[PDB]
């Protein structure tokens, strides 16, 4: 399971850091959902190496990190605006698998005031 | 970027009906390794998306065989035979063959 | 096709160095007790060095002044993050440090 952090209520221009704890080799992906833009893949981190690949649309907006001594991944969203009010999912991809996102977190909502 | 376009926004159905959901990619989606990472997700109301079909036509473990996927090139189709109440929600196609990965806009299967 | 990691058994007297050749991010791994992975080094603790050869595809993975506790199982692996998460791992090799 992927356990996501609680809802965030933040002001325009600020930054917020969301977390995703893996319970129970993989890469961790983040996906934004809004009614107007649908599901958007933000990027991926491999916690073992720290390597990341971003969707260019989210470069600067999102920064992915992961701890080395806990199974926790993070996404920091910066320069926040009302366009960032959304649900953010973390999801997992197994190394050397034939499919992508079989396990999803429950989502974390961000509300930019 | 690859645009994934779904043919219908909504499909009003009765339980037991057949449903067909199609997805067009703006370019082909064959990974350099030869696999086509075209997937179908169902997002039931108020839940996270769940994986139903991978590599175009393969059912994920536990998915009932009333779901079938087909296609190639730039046109892919999910068919639901005799749909059940648990099938209602929004269906999204997804390509993971080329970065950035992209989703279709969703087709909502709802009661008519 | 995965990288190779040779020799499969590296016999070295303690105090001498030991160098495996990995021919393929590129990680050098040691398998711990509980058979879990520890990353000794990556390309691109000062005792575990990775040198890329002019060859470009070959790498020397070296233990500087091997101690008896360095004995164990080791491997190399190449990770591609996207598109599709992929790792190609070498077969496992054993480092056998002997008494001087």
């Amino acid at each position: 399971q992927l356990q996501q952090s609680g809802a965030e209520l933040v002001r325009p221009g600020a930054s917020v850091k969301l977390s995703c704890k893996a319970l129970g080799d993989y890469e961790i992906h983040w996906v934004k959902q809004t009614p107007v833009h649908g599901l958007e893949w933000i990027g991926v981190i491999h916690p073992g190496s720290g390597g990341t690949v971003y969707n260019q649309k989210f470069k600067g907006k999102a920064t992915l990190t992961a701890d080395k001594y806990s199974s926790t991944a993070y996404m920091e969203l910066s320069s926040l605006t009302s366009e960032d009010s959304a649900v953010y999912y973390c999801t997992r991809e197994g190394m050397n698998t034939d499919w992508y996102f079989d396990v999803w977190g429950a989502g974390t909502t961000v509300t930019v005031s | 970027d690859i645009l994934m376009t779904q043919d219908e926004l909504s499909l009003p159905v009765s339980l037991g009906d057949q449903a067909s959901i199609s997805c067009r990619s703006s370019q082909t989606i064959v990974h350099t390794n030869g696999n086509t990472y075209l997937e179908w997700y169902l997002q039931k109301p108020g839940q996270s998306p769940k994986l139903l079909i991978y590599k175009v036509s393969n059912r994920f473990s536990g998915v009932p065989d009333r779901f079938s996927g087909s296609g190639s090139g730039t046109y892919f189709t999910l068919k639901i035979s005799r749909l059940e109440a648990e099938d209602l929600g929004v269906y999204y196609c997804f390509q993971g063959s080329h970065v950035p990965y992209t989703f279709g806009g969703g087709t909502k299967l709802e009661m008519k | 096709n995965p990288p190779t990691f040779s020799p499969a058994l590296l016999v070295v007297t303690e105090g001498d160095n030991a160098t495996f050749t990995c021919s393929f991010v590129l990680n050098w791994y040691r398998m711990s007790p509980s058979n879990q992975t520890d990353k000794l080094a990556a390309f691109p603790d000062c005792r575990f060095r990775v040198t890329q050869l002019p060859n470009g595809r070959d790498f020397h993975m070296s233990v500087v002044r091997a101690r008896r506790n360095d004995s164990g199982t080791y491997l190399c692996g190449a990770i591609s993050l996207a598109p599709k998460a992929q790792i190609k791992e070498s077969l496992r090799a054993e480092l056998r440090v002997t008494e001087r």
